[PDB]
């Protein structure tokens, strides 16, 4: 994926731009400028679109693997890191209504947590294999709990404020130019009703309504798709 | 209500329409899974879908994997795959792959009773992207699985059913349709042509 | 020919005391299919209305499950045990409220039956008619002094079947004629818990 499938977000290119990409085209100056290992980067706030295709964006216009973790089963994926010198890891599957009490997300994402310390300490051990890096965005201030248990080193804090909908209109006729889609939708109701705990069930909102799209002959999509799919995840959210 | 139409949509909703999957906007899925450790299942749906449209169906049995250490099942089911897409539309079925998990135009459904050996490698999204949880059949489910069984078989007035939605929801067992072949293998005892409530109670009591 | 009896398969059919290799006499069939003149002239030669088979099947079981006005009116004319004891001793009340028979529960109940009489499963028949939702069965039941908190073989009670076939009409009226909210069974699921 590349920056096509991307709207809205020029200042977390061009900030991310030297926290990653600044090692790739000239990698002489880590001996010159003396700058430190750049130990991944963080994020917080509610992620409407660009969880994973920034990763997947970053690490697409670096033309590296895109490796994901999903015995202790990770020192394989080290050894892997390591034949393939450039590697990007990044997680999903938590980006849920879950990440709210902060009792599971503090210690499932707790146990990742573990997991990033001790392959960052391997990092910090040796530099066989450079350029190794990690992203880690779930819903809200829990990342930064994440930064509790990781704290004042190299890691870089970036926010994502959607300023009005400018992170769901275009963004949504971006990933909705597949099939059809009607021209005057209103998203004010139906995306900002559903805020904080979680941002990808608009997506989900997004996908599963294209599933009655699918089962109620719908050749496009509605209004009404989306607020009878807001309900039917919100009895299981 | 949802089980039967995922399966519905994904399995036989494109009777003969090799396009359809070919020129739908959403990508069509291939792989279902289900579960639920209570009820047993993997026969009545397999045999149900095996029966209610008319095509081809050829299931894979769970052990044959030991000739190949837990590497000849996708090589089984892959040669099922290319044989299935190539011949007729036909549905397969996958069973008891616990053991080794330690634009398309083929229909994978697939039900087993534990996810904690699931390597999530084949539960990574695309390819199963739908997870429908079955339980254990409830009253509901126990009137339509009994009507379905019923209706074919012999019946009285006398027979009431109550009792037979009431008992069988509190013993919480399985493969309670092949009870019921089981009360048809004492139905057919030609000592009553009609069955009667000693015949069910016989065949719950020594079998 | 269900069975093997001449005079079972033609009493059932439309036309005694001896026994068959299941137990149950002419009445049960003549009674089952309903023919009132093979069971008052059964009944009128002085067959026993009472004969209870290996299992325990009496005829007014059968009668009054299969819904026989006439014949439930000749047996309670003839004074048959409105309280027998069948296979998983439940009474002829169950069966009677059990198919939604108004008219055999107003008269099994008109003679003096017990609603609250505890079978073999110690449940009663407003564990079927709220298990079916029969709201009018089990409000003529309580036309009639029966109770709503009977403890099934698990601990349930009426009003946790009732929620259970999210019958909401019958779970807020039990709930405001006496239905106990508090009793726990052995799942300890209260009866707004089952519901949804």
């Amino acid at each position: 994926s590349t920056y096509e499938m991307i709207g809205g977000l020029d200042k977390q290119i061009k900030e991310i731009k030297e926290v990653i990409e600044l090692p790739v085209k000239h990698p002489e100056l880590f001996e010159a400028l003396g700058i430190a290992q750049p130990k991944g980067v963080l994020l917080y706030g509610p992620p409407g679109t660009g969880k994973t295709l920034l990763a997947r964006a970053v690490a697409h216009h670096t033309d590296c693997t895109f490796i994901r973790v999903s015995a202790r089963m990770v020192r394989e994926l080290f050894v892997m890191a390591r034949e393939h010198a450039p590697s990007i890891i990044f997680m999903d599957e938590i980006d849920s209504i879950g990440s709210s009490r902060l009792e599971g997300g503090s210690g499932g994402d707790s146990e990742v947590q573990r997991t990033m310390l001790e392959l960052l300490n391997q990092l910090d051990g040796f530099e066989a294999t450079k350029n190794i890096k990690v992203i880690m965005a779930t819903n809200r201030i829990d990342i930064l709990d994440s930064a509790l248990l990781r704290p004042g080193r190299i890691d870089r804090k970036i926010e994502f404020p959607p300023p009005n909908e400018e992170a769901r209109l275009d963004i949504l006729k971006i990933h909705s130019r597949k099939m059809n889609l009607t021209r005057g939708i209103n998203l004010r109701k139906i995306a900002e009703l559903m805020p904080g705990a979680s941002g990808a069930e608009v997506k989900g909102v997004c996908t599963e309504a294209g599933m009655y799209a699918l089962r109620e002959r719908r050749v496009h999509v509605t209004q009404e798709d989306f607020e009878m799919a807001v309900a039917k995840v919100m009895q299981k959210d | 209500d949802i089980q039967k139409q995922e399966v519905r949509e994904a399995v036989e909703l494109p009777l003969t329409h090799f396009e359809l999957y070919k020129q739908i906007g959403i990508d069509p899925p291939r792989g279902v899974l289900m579960y639920g450790p209570p009820g047993c299942g993997k026969t009545m749906l397999a045999k149900a879908v095996a029966h209610h449209t008319t095509a081809a169906f050829i299931r894979v049995v769970g052990s044959e994997f030991v000739q190949k250490y837990l590497g000849e099942g996708p090589r089984m089911v892959r040669d099922v795959f290319r044989l299935a897409k190539e011949n007729a539309p036909a549905i397969i079925f996958i069973d008891e792959i616990d053991a080794i998990a330690t634009n398309v135009n083929v229909k994978v459904i697939m039900a087993t009773n534990r996810a904690d050996t699931l390597d999530p490698a084949l539960l990574r999204p695309g390819r199963l992207d739908r997870k429908i949880e079955f339980p254990l059949p409830d009253r509901r489910q126990k009137r339509l699985i009994f009507s379905t069984i019923t209706s074919k078989m012999n019946l009285s007035e006398e027979v009431d059913l109550e009792d037979y939605v009431a008992r069988p929801d509190k013993i919480s067992g399985a493969d309670i349709n092949s009870i019921c072949q089981e009360s048809g293998m004492l139905a057919v005892r030609e000592n009553r042509y009609i069955v009667l409530a000693k015949d069910f109670e016989k065949a719950y009591k020594t079998v | 020919c269900v069975s093997n009896l001449m005079v079972c398969n033609l009493a059932y059919s439309g036309k005694a005391t001896r026994t068959d290799q299941d137990s149950r006499t002419a009445l049960h069939w003549a009674c089952s299919a309903g023919h009132t003149e093979i069971v008052e002239f059964l009944l009128q030669l002085g067959v026993p209305v009472n004969d209870k088979d290996d299992a325990g099947w009496s005829p007014l079981h059968i009668a009054a499950s299969a819904g026989r006005d006439e014949i439930v009116k000749a047996l309670l004319g003839k004074g048959a045990q409105v309280n027998a004891v069948n296979q998983n001793g439940c009474t002829p009340l169950h069966y009677a409220a059990s198919k939604n028979r108004h008219e055999i529960a107003v008269m099994l109940l008109e003679g003096g039956a017990n609603p609250d009489a505890k079978d073999h499963y110690e449940a009663t028949a407003m564990h079927r008619a709220a298990a079916k939702g029969n709201l009018k069965m089990i409000h003529i039941l309580l036309y009639y002094k029966a109770s709503t908190n009977i403890q099934d073989t698990e601990g349930n009670t009426p009003l946790h079947l009732a929620c259970d076939e999210e019958r909401v009409e019958e779970a807020k009226l039990l709930v405001s004629q006496g239905a106990s909210i508090y009793i726990e069974n052995k799942e300890e699921k209260t009866p707004l818990q089952v519901a949804k």
